[PDB]
């Protein structure tokens, strides 16, 4: 699981094959690497220690 | 609890020189060349 390339040797052999002619094949061959995201701001968001209208009525209050 | 007048500040953890900073906010408390098309035999055989 750790790595993400296509398991089976045919496959990329196929693919590369054809591409060599420059022809397409039917499955589909990404590049390797390690398996894994970071999904950031869809994690810690900004906190809100003020209220929908506090800070408007601190502008008023002047504070 | 510790919401104060509207304010939502409950969502928080509660339970060489060495300055002191305040907590909860940090300050200070190939190819060559074939012999055609290179001037030779393009001026030459006396046969």
């Amino acid at each position: 699981p750790i790595v993400t390339e296509q398991p089976s040797a045919e496959i990329r052999e196929a693919y590369i094959e054809n591409f060599a002619k420059g022809e397409h094949i039917s499955a589909i061959v990404p590049g390797q690497s390690i398996s894994g995201t970071l999904e950031l701001s869809a994690q810690f968001r900004v906190p809100r220690y003020h209220s929908k209208n506090s800070f408007q009525q601190a502008l008023q209050m002047k504070a | 609890x510790x919401x104060x007048x509207g304010r939502x500040x409950x969502x928080x953890p509660x339970x060489x020189x060495t300055x002191x900073v305040t907590x909860l906010x940090x300050x200070x408390x190939r190819x060559y060349l074939r012999f055609h098309x290179x001037x030779y035999x393009x001026x030459x055989x006396x046969x």
